[PDB]
């Protein structure tokens, strides 16, 4: 069970860690959070009581690095750091853990939500979406665009998902037109799958990340993302039975974790009534539109 | 983006622009089977692509052989006109390719779109005007060449004429919407208008009768009449 020392908390906020969250006040004896646990990856993420404006956060692993929190009063943030001295870093998480001064991961034994939210989501494909390569952890906040929206401005602070675009010569194969419009299937297994992705281990990986990061910042260009990404499973007549079914797995745990109160902005009613009611795979999501219908019937 | 009332003139200037009307690509007669059922016979069906300013038609006949052992055809209908249109765009000389493809149904927007994805700088447009290109079929010889052919064939139609010596593009395409209304909504009537006199005759290389200045402001009042009688006769006013 790893830890994340916090040097202080000059400023009053709102800070969670995956799906919880707590409020520390302005100059709190708070100094960060301890047994996280190891294996999966997490986010630390930050909203300043003065502004809700600009939810930010950091992506890490606690296996690849000792890490904690100092808040910058010249940017104003909380900011991550490694710390490279390993017994300093020790000594001081054991001091403030006797001085017990840092909060606790509060993971139930039975819950298995975080890892059901982040089983294909790797550090190492976080790092190569978001460009950052002298820190081993990931920067984003609410406004960092994707680099399909700048297509449509600084390339150094984008998302760096894999562009999917539904009107495109590499979606459509010339000669097939109708077939590869109204089919997805060519464009999902032979461009994404096996093309880019190289398996759908790593395009679930991109998807869950792309929700974590509209759930938690709503970051609007990774909610665009999750919904394309959904969309060309759905709109596949031709999609592996082992995706399809994991894939109900994943939005459920997606759906069962969404804010109710969010539903109106990270919902896109056009994608998911099309995915559950009209497209090749309506039938193939009993677990997500058994969850949709009974938790948000008014977006159906 | 939507060409309407407002863009109205844009059609008559020096950009090149093709309409494209689909609505009669895919044609049948209802009828019923021996069992008591219903079926569906295909007849041949056309392509109406049309230059707004030169009044060049570059009329498509589809013939029913493309739909057999197909499914879906209202939706292939649709697919098979963004093929053909995107066909014809390529085997015009770059200088005569159009800069804007405006669409008289939105349907047509995505299947236009995904066959031009080569052609990023061609606009694929829809249009709030309700134009009334399906009564080409009541053109007496556009609906002669496309009944009789006998294979996939390419018409070569000025849709006006010589008028545009005469008159503007603007005027032109009036009239011809003022044609084609009125034999939309009428036919029997627009065409007993249009041939009463037997003197005023059609070239045999043209499309319509050859009317003096004078008498197609006659005709073209009769066609109003028409029009604005349906109009009653429809509603009761
Ligand atoms: C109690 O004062 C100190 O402990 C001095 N070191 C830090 O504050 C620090 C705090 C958290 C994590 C890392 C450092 Cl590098
Ligand atoms: C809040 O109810 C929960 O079940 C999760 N625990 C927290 O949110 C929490 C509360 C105080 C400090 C840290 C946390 Cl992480
Ligand atoms: C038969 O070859 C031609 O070049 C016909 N001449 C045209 O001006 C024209 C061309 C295309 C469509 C309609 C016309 Cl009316």
């Amino acid at each position: 069970m790893n830890t994340v020392p916090f040097t202080s908390a000059p400023i009053e906020v709102t800070i969670g860690i995956d799906q919880y969250s707590f409020n520390v006040k302005e100059n709190q004896p708070f100094h960060g959070i301890k047994d996280i646990p190891i294996g999966h990856v997490h986010v630390i993420h930050f909203q300043h009581a003065d502004n809700s404006s600009m939810r930010y956060g950091y992506w890490f692993d606690c296996r690849m690095g000792n890490f904690y929190i100092q808040y910058d009063p010249k940017d104003g943030l909380y900011k991550m750091m490694e710390e490279r001295d390993g017994a300093k870093f020790e000594n001081i998480v054991h001091n403030f853990k006797e001085r017990q001064m840092m909060v606790s991961y509060p993971k139930i034994d039975e819950d298995d939500t975080w890892y059901n939210l982040t089983e294909f989501v790797q550090m190492d494909k976080i790092r190569k979406i978001v460009r950052k390569d002298e820190n081993q952890f990931s920067y984003v906040d609410s406004s960092m665009t994707t680099v399909q929206e700048n297509e449509l401005s600084d390339p150094a602070h984008s998302l760096n998902y894999t562009v999917i675009n539904f009107k495109s010569r590499e979606a459509i194969r010339p000669g097939h037109e109708m077939e590869d419009f109204l089919d997805k299937s060519y464009y999902l297994n032979t461009v994404m799958l096996q093309g880019i992705f190289k398996n759908s281990s790593n395009y679930f990986g991109e998807l869950q990340f792309a929700f974590l990061n509209a759930m938690f910042f709503g970051n609007y260009g990774s909610s665009l993302q999750w919904h394309a990404m959904i969309e060309l499973i759905c709109s596949s007549a031709t999609v592996p039975k082992h995706m399809l079914d994991k894939l109900d797995e994943i939005l459920y745990y997606q759906i069962k974790t969404l804010p109710e109160q969010y539903s109106d902005i990270l919902l896109n009613e056009r994608v998911w009534n099309i995915c559950l009611y009209s497209s090749f795979q309506k039938n193939s999501l009993h677990n997500t539109e058994k969850i949709m219908e009974n938790k948000y019937p008014e977006l159906l | 983006g939507a060409m309407n009332s407002s863009n109205y003139a844009e059609l008559f200037n020096n950009d090149i622009k093709l309409f494209v009307d689909d609505t009669n690509v895919y044609r049948v007669t209802v009828h019923k089977t021996f069992e008591g059922n219903v079926a569906t016979k295909a007849i041949n069906g056309c392509i109406f692509t049309l230059n707004p300013k030169t009044g060049h038609l570059f009329l498509k006949i589809i013939h029913t052989s493309v739909w057999a052992g197909q499914k879906r055809l209202s939706q292939l209908a649709k697919w098979k006109t963004a093929e053909e249109v995107s066909a014809l765009v390529r085997s015009l000389p770059k200088e005569e390719q159009p800069k804007q493809i405006i669409v008289t149904r939105k349907a047509m927007l995505d299947p236009l779109e995904v066959h031009m994805l080569d052609f990023p700088n061609i606009a694929i447009r829809p249009t709030e005007l309700r134009l009334p290109f399906s009564a080409a079929m009541s053109i007496d010889k556009l609906s002669d060449v496309v009944m009789k052919a006998t294979e996939p064939q390419m018409v070569l139609f000025n849709i006006y004429d010589d008028w545009l010596d005469r008159i503007s593009s603007y005027t032109a395409f009036s009239r011809l919407t003022l044609l084609l209304r009125a034999l939309k909504t009428n036919e029997e009537s627009a065409k007993m208008i249009l041939l009463s006199d037997p003197t005023i005759t059609i070239k045999s290389y043209h499309l319509w009768p050859s009317f003096t200045d004078e008498q197609w402001i006659t005709i073209e009042s009769q066609m109003r009449d028409l029009i604005l009688t349906e109009y009653g006769r429809k509603y009761n006013v």
